[PDB]
């Protein structure tokens, strides 16, 4: 970060195509190390921000990983990359949400943002924002206009992920906005099913208030009970049962919530579930897990 | 230099209420329109409507011109155009934010339409939320009559030295009047936001509210038919002020022929015009 | 169903310096025009120009309209129409003494012209003497292409039960802006300017000083082709106010089709404009 040295290098016309084996650009180290006085020097030679290496990364993507936003706010008029994805198809929106800077939403709001762009998985920036579910996100995301609950390849809707992490705040914000409470996955799992597998009574109570069905069955017969029993989360199973969840529902494999609780040797659960459950629909080991976005 | 004209307008897709610019037709040789299914039809002659030419003359008489702009990216052109709009009191200063947010959205292309599942007209609002416009949503007559290897084919049809011309039109509710912007860059620059096969040289922006005797699509079509002419684009290259453009538009409109509604057989009626048009084109 | 339309302008004769009215074209479902010879060209479809229709709209937005007036002669018509132009302040009252004698002048056909020698365009002045126009003039397009027996066929085509319309176009230097008068009579009337035995019901007056982008012959052609259409004529037969004519005029312009000049014109690409005109026809006859 010696700026007058770079001024000396400028008259010698060093190329700005200086590319390493890792795919870095001269803009990337200025984005990382926060040595930024040379940025106006780099634009004296009319630098172009659109530059993607082997990993397809942009100055904004490297900038948001370690944010010195004063450069980015001025790069946006200097032909900034509005919807640039990474090699993973990742937009700056959801990675900025996961990094969760306080003004990065305002930084993109200076230009705008798309929180519905498809990744290589099919996940939207709205869904990855809801997965972290920060405090300012549920306020700011309102200004952006996007599908409130957006499925992925799995069919995972923001509500589903919120139930997975059991973030009550986000689950509230989302229900208030009018997202689908019982949104289903490609296999047929709802945010209740998923919360019951998680075993979070809070992430289940909230959903009960949201009116997600307590007997929502999967395409293979698994219900939020079967799931709480396989998980061994007696708390969630009791919350379901108390709220009317049926305990005598046979799945596509012939195992009820009791059958499962038993096979898994969970006794605390088996005591309530086995008695609440009626006699097993059939005389007799495939489990049931909700979908999740891949790495 | 030869020209290649592309027309885009504001729409919104159905899966998510998100506005975006969509192309509607091209003017390589003849007007070739884009149907709802996403397939291009047959080339054909360019006919306009009288309201389009009237409103084009009215809005170009009080329009805003920007000659020899020194830019390389669309954001700078947008900012300078908005500042020049504010200077002549075309729009109110409190609307600058909304128009700058509008003019910087992503510009899709013909390949993504089947991924989008269809798009519908979307007029802007002060809060930025999309809604359906309060106007009859009857489709265009050209879409009703001309639709119901192509990249390499047009690439062979593309002249090797040509400078493209982009026209962007639409409707926005929160403004109070239609406004015009005619911008000519100093040298041809490759805008990264919009993918056009040849660089951009000119830029037309016509935007405003919902008004009587105004259809924005036909007005844009009239602008494209202007830009496809030889002498008018020669005067645009030789232009240095708004007076030369107005004089060239007067000269262009002086050499048109209007057809009233006649009950004659249509082929005989259309074939009677030919030597009249030949004499007019000799006179022009 | 089928009507006869006449158009006369106020020009001067090569015989002696004077001013008088001479016809220029006739309209029975088609346009017929005559040149310097005194011979009428072959009928053809009428083709409009942009300025004619545009300035017709502009002057028509502020035109006095008199409906079902009871007159049969020309002098009472002149008196009442000039009182109407005085009434709505379309012209100054100190002009009427000129304009009356502007109207009370002879109206001769082509057969008189060979003894007369031929005519050329002239402009009214405040004095009452003909004068040459200041703005330049160009040769007409329809006379060059079309002009460069007939009356038996005219009386053959015209059904015996019909009424006619007339338009009087002229240039006058002592005016401010163009003025328009539109009068529909109470009853059919025979007028001594028209030698044909048909009576007249509608009458136009289009006057004005000289201005750019205005050709008064083209404006008269626009007015005549406006009068010839079936639906607008039916509306004028049933018109009761001005806004009705305004709405019918807007419906006329909406179903119009304009084609621009091009680089290399051809017939094969032009034959694809048949169905859209048919649809405009259908949408026009939708109303």
């Amino acid at each position: 970060g010696h700026v007058e040295t770079v001024l000396a290098l400028l008259e010698k016309e060093a190329s700005q195509a200086c590319m390493t084996k890792k795919g870095f650009t001269p803009l990337h180290v200025a984005a990382k190390y926060g040595k930024v006085r040379v940025a106006e020097l780099l634009l004296e030679r009319d630098a172009h921000p659109n530059a993607a290496g082997k990993n397809g990364l942009t100055p904004l993507h490297v900038a948001v990983h370690h944010n010195n936003l004063d450069i980015v706010k001025l790069l946006l008029p200097r032909g900034g990359s509005p919807h640039s994805p990474a090699w993973n198809g990742y937009t700056p929106l959801h990675i900025a949400a996961k990094q969760n800077q306080v003004e990065v939403a305002r930084s993109l709001l200076q230009y705008g943002g798309s929180a519905n762009a498809e990744s290589v998985q099919g996940v939207t920036p709205l869904h990855l924002a809801a997965q972290e579910g920060h405090a300012e996100m549920v306020a700011l995301l309102l200004s952006k206009q996007a599908n409130g609950n957006l499925g992925n390849k799995s069919g995972l809707t923001p509500l589903h992920l919120v139930a997975q992490e059991g973030h009550v705040p986000v689950a509230d914000v989302l229900i208030k906005h009018g997202v689908m409470v019982d949104a289903t996955t490609r296999m047929g799992y709802t945010p209740l099913h998923v919360a019951s597998h998680y075993g979070n009574i809070k992430l289940v109570k909230f959903l009960l208030q949201h009116q997600a069905d307590v007997n929502a069955k999967t395409k293979l017969g698994y219900s939020p009970l079967h799931q709480a029993a396989q998980q061994g989360h007696t708390d969630i199973v009791t919350l379901l049962l108390k709220n009317g969840a049926s305990p005598n529902e046979v799945s596509s494999d012939g195992t009820t919530p009791l059958a499962i609780a038993k096979r898994l040797g969970y006794i605390s659960v088996t005591d309530v579930l086995k008695v609440v459950t009626d006699e097993t629909s059939f005389v007799l080991h495939r489990m049931s897990f909700p979908e999740t976005v891949d790495e | 230099h030869k020209v290649y004209v592309e027309l885009q307008e504001l729409v919104m897709d159905e899966k998510n209420q998100e506005l975006r610019w969509m192309e509607a037709a091209r003017w390589v040789q003849l007007e070739e329109n884009l149907g709802e299914n996403g397939a291009w039809g047959r080339p054909h002659l360019s006919h306009l409507t009288f309201w389009s030419l009237l409103e084009l003359r009215r809005v170009f008489t009080k329009g805003t011109v920007l000659l020899d702009l020194q830019e390389t990216s669309l954001a700078g052109v947008a900012n300078q155009l908005l500042d020049r709009f504010i200077f002549e009191d075309q729009i109110r200063p409190q609307d600058r934010e909304e128009l700058l947010r509008a003019l910087l959205l992503k510009h899709s292309h013909a390949g993504e339409l089947e991924a989008l599942g269809g798009v519908k007209p979307a007029v802007l609002t002060r809060s930025g939320d999309p809604s359906q416009p309060l106007l009859p949503q009857h489709s265009s007559l050209e879409t009703q009559l001309f639709c119901e290897h192509s990249p390499s084919g047009i690439l062979e049809k593309i002249p090797p030295d040509s400078e493209a011309t982009l026209v962007l039109v639409g409707r926005a509710d929160f403004l109070e009047q239609p406004v015009l912007g005619f911008v000519r860059l100093q040298e041809a620059a490759e805008l990264e936001a919009v993918e056009l096969p040849v660089p951009i040289r000119f830029l037309f922006v016509l935007l405003g509210p919902e008004a009587p005797h105004i259809d924005y699509t036909q007005l844009g079509r009239a602008a494209a038919t202007l830009m496809s002419e030889r002498v008018f684009r020669i005067d645009a290259y030789m232009a240095q002020s708004r007076g030369e453009l107005l004089h060239s538009l007067e000269g262009f409109l002086d050499c048109s022929l209007v057809l009233p509604p006649t009950d004659a057989p249509s082929e005989q009626a259309l074939l009677s015009l030919v030597p009249v048009q030949r004499e007019l084109l000799r006179r022009r």
